[PDB]
């Protein structure tokens, strides 16, 4: 957040507490647009034997 | 069979008792032997219902290529028998009961033996694709079970697989055997089965060989 000292002192002491330590606005602390591939694992059901289907 | 009736008139003839005097309970009479593969002097016999595996092969065979301690596994009844390793091999006998007792059968009495100069899962694999190419097609298990079967082995040769599949491969090959029109199903499946009870550490290393080679 790009506010002057006076201004940050000046909202703090109007608000009671200090403001820029959990500011609303979000900035580059959030994870970005562009996300490596994932890879999803398969579920219990997956065997390639001892899998009948009357058992589950 | 052509035995069955080419025996009967001298049965006939010597009387039902002189035939009974042969083999143990329930295994009478003399039976006709193949002895084929891994020996010195391959031949067909006539011998005694139940002798020795090891004394049949090692008396009118001449014996197993390099000796018996070279002796790897035996298909004692045909390619629809199971084979048995030289553990069980050692002390069996040749008839229905013991060799059924040994998990196998006696099948056509047609010895097949193996030394430990030769792929065993390769040797198997070809009988599976005998059987591949032997089937009528009429029902679904054996045609399209037995094809599965045959490009599964093939598999299993080169080591392609991995360890997972062979429990699959053995819940495949019970799924045919009980459950085609004919016994054709059952003698592709035994097989197999018999290759996984008794050789599993080999196709396991067989994998794991491959996967090694190709990372
Ligand atoms: C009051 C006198 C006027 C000065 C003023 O208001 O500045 C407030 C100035 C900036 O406070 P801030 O809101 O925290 O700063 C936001 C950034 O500076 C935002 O800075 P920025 O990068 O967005 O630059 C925008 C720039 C230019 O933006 C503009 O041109 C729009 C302003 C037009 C208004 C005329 O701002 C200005 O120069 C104009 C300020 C007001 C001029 C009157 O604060 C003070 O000087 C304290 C004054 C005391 C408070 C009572
Ligand atoms: C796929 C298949 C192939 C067979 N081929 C022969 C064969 O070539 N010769 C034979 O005598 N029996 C063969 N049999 C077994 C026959 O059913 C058998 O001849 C029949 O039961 C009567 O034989 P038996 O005189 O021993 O009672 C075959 C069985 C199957 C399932
Ligand atoms: S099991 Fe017998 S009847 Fe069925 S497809 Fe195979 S050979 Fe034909």
């Amino acid at each position: 957040a790009s506010a002057t000292r006076v201004i940050q002192l000046l909202r703090n002491w109007a608000s009671g507490r200090d403001l820029q330590a959990k500011l609303q606005l979000r900035y580059q602390e959030i994870s970005k647009r562009t996300q490596p591939p994932p890879k999803l694992p398969v579920g219990p059901s997956h065997k390639l034997s001892n899998n009948y289907y009357c058992t589950r | 069979n052509v035995e069955t009736v080419a025996v009967s008139p001298t049965i006939c003839r010597r009387g039902g008792a002189w035939f009974a005097s042969f083999g143990r309970e329930r295994n009478s009479g003399t039976k006709l032997f193949n002895i084929s593969g891994h020996v010195n002097h391959p031949c067909t016999v006539e011998e005694e219902m139940s002798v020795p595996l090891k004394e049949l092969i090692e008396k009118h065979a001449g014996g197993v290529i390099g000796g018996w301690d070279n002796l790897l596994a035996v298909i004692p009844g045909g390619s629809s028998t199971p084979l048995i390793p030289k553990s069980v091999c050692e002390t069996v006998l040749m008839d229905f009961d013991a060799l059924v007792q040994a998990q196998t059968g006696l099948g056509t009495a047609a010895v097949i033996v193996m030394d430990r100069s030769t792929d065993i899962v390769k040797a198997i694999a070809r009988l599976i694709e005998f059987y591949k190419h032997e089937s009528c097609g009429q029902c679904t298990p054996c045609r399209e079970g037995v094809d599965w079967m045959n490009k599964v082995m093939a598999r299993f040769v080169k080591g392609d697989a991995r360890p997972a599949e062979i429990d699959s491969l053995w819940e495949i090959s019970k799924q045919i055997e009980g459950h085609t029109i004919c016994a054709l199903g059952d003698g592709a499946a035994w097989p197999v089965q018999g290759l996984i009870r008794h050789f599993r550490p080999e196709l396991e290393e067989r994998m794991q060989q491959f996967a090694l080679q190709h990372q």
